[PDB]
């Protein structure tokens, strides 16, 4: 009836959002990755600028 | 966030339905049942009336 | 979290009590309109034996 199609429609939409949903998580996801990783080298820069700094001052 | 909100849509979308399908059958019960008692009133009148015809 | 499930589990809830609802009303509904069927054909044989006792 009109209530198949208005639900075959409402579940193809809630397939499409969640399909949607799930693929901004991912991307989204990898973008916290690359975050990560930019904080990880953000600490190593850290580190080297600090032993850099204090074998400047050693001097 | 994104599909939570769709997914709420969708119970709601549910709860809409089966609310208006169960007011529409229980108003369907009481005309129906109303029916079925007047039917049965004029069924006793037409005892009482054979009554009085028998007599 | 804590909302989502508080608010998914009681929509739920109310789906499927008014789908509960709604069948218990039909099936009142069929079980009336049957016993207002038989009362229509035991009133019809009722006139019938009334007309004859009025003849």
């Amino acid at each position: 009836d009109f209530d198949d199609i208005h639900r075959k429609r409402m579940e193809k939409d809630l397939n499409e959002l969640q399909a949607l949903i799930e693929a901004h998580f991912e991307n989204r996801k990898k973008e916290e990755e690359e975050l990560v990783s930019l904080k990880d080298r953000i600490e190593r820069r850290r580190a080297e600028r600090a032993e850099q700094q204090r074998i400047r001052n050693e001097r | 966030m994104d599909a939570i909100k769709k997914k709420m849509q969708m119970l709601k979308l549910d709860k809409e339905n089966a609310l208006d399908r169960a007011e529409q059958a229980e108003a369907d019960k009481k005309a129906a049942e109303d029916r079925s008692k007047q039917l049965e009133d004029e069924l006793v009148s037409l005892q009482k009336k054979l009554k009085g015809t028998e007599d």
